[PDB]
């Protein structure tokens, strides 16, 4: 029963090294299981990430059209498997950016459910 | 000014086997929605999506109970969508609801909603 909204905080939302991937992957679980390949988290309020479901819509990458990406690009922990990961000991590279989000967004109220894209 | 809404207007009471148009027009939102609908919650039912249409004028999809008697069109390059229904029977009675910004006939997809306007088809 954990919500589709409760997800996408769980995997994506760190309002608050370059180490941080394998601290970060393994404490929101994404290494219990498989590792997770790729990982995005965004360093900025819950509000803020919340309101980009009334932003600019766009397709999602699959081709689903209920997407929206931010006006202003946020600042972001992209996070990606290594060579030498291999499960169940996963091992992440951690690269900073500040890109503009896209989330597929669902609900009343309307609240991102899916992290798709960085640009 | 500040604030998004979908007015819609059209509808209301009509003798079953009539026909009524419904519109909706979005203001405040300053891009294209990529698809825009019409739904409803009929007495007794919960609510489904009627009809959607993106904003190239394709990607149309119905309800399989409205194929044929209704016909969704929308104007390009305005967020504007429109339901014509033709041949109305006492099941289309229900509240009428324009959607804006979703994916296809998911209705959890739209966030945004107008207010409801009723159809009522008698018998």
């Amino acid at each position: 029963k954990e919500t589709a909204a409760a997800k996408f905080e769980r995997q994506h939302m760190d309002s608050s090294s370059s180490n941080y991937c394998n601290q970060m992957m393994k404490s929101r679980n994404l290494t219990k299981d498989r590792c997770k390949p790729v990982n995005t988290f965004v360093h900025e309020s819950l509000a803020d990430v919340q309101a980009v479901c009334s932003q600019k819509n766009v397709a999602c990458k699959n081709g689903q059209t209920n997407c929206y990406q931010s006006y202003s690009t946020m600042s972001i922990t992209d996070c990606r498997e290594t060579g030498s990961s291999k499960y169940p000991n996963c091992a992440y590279k951690t690269t900073q950016a500040n890109k503009h989000i896209i989330v597929a967004c669902e609900g009343n109220p309307y609240v991102p459910v899916h992290f798709d894209a960085s640009v | 000014g500040s604030q998004v809404q979908l007015v819609e207007s059209g509808g209301g009471l009509v003798q079953a086997g009539g026909s009524l148009r419904l519109s909706c027009a979005a203001s405040g939102y300053h891009h294209p929605y990529i698809y825009m609908g019409w739904f409803r919650q009929a007495p007794g039912k919960e609510r489904e999506g009627v009809a959607a249409m993106d904003s190239g004028g394709g990607g149309t999809l119905y309800a399989d109970s409205v194929k044929g008697r209704f016909t969704i069109s929308r104007d390009k390059g305005k967020n504007t969508v429109y339901l014509q229904m033709d041949s109305l029977k006492p099941e289309d009675t229900a509240t009428y609801y324009c959607a804006a910004g979703g994916h296809h006939l998911r209705d959890h997809t739209y966030g945004q909603w107008g207010q409801g306007t009723q159809v009522t088809v008698s018998s």
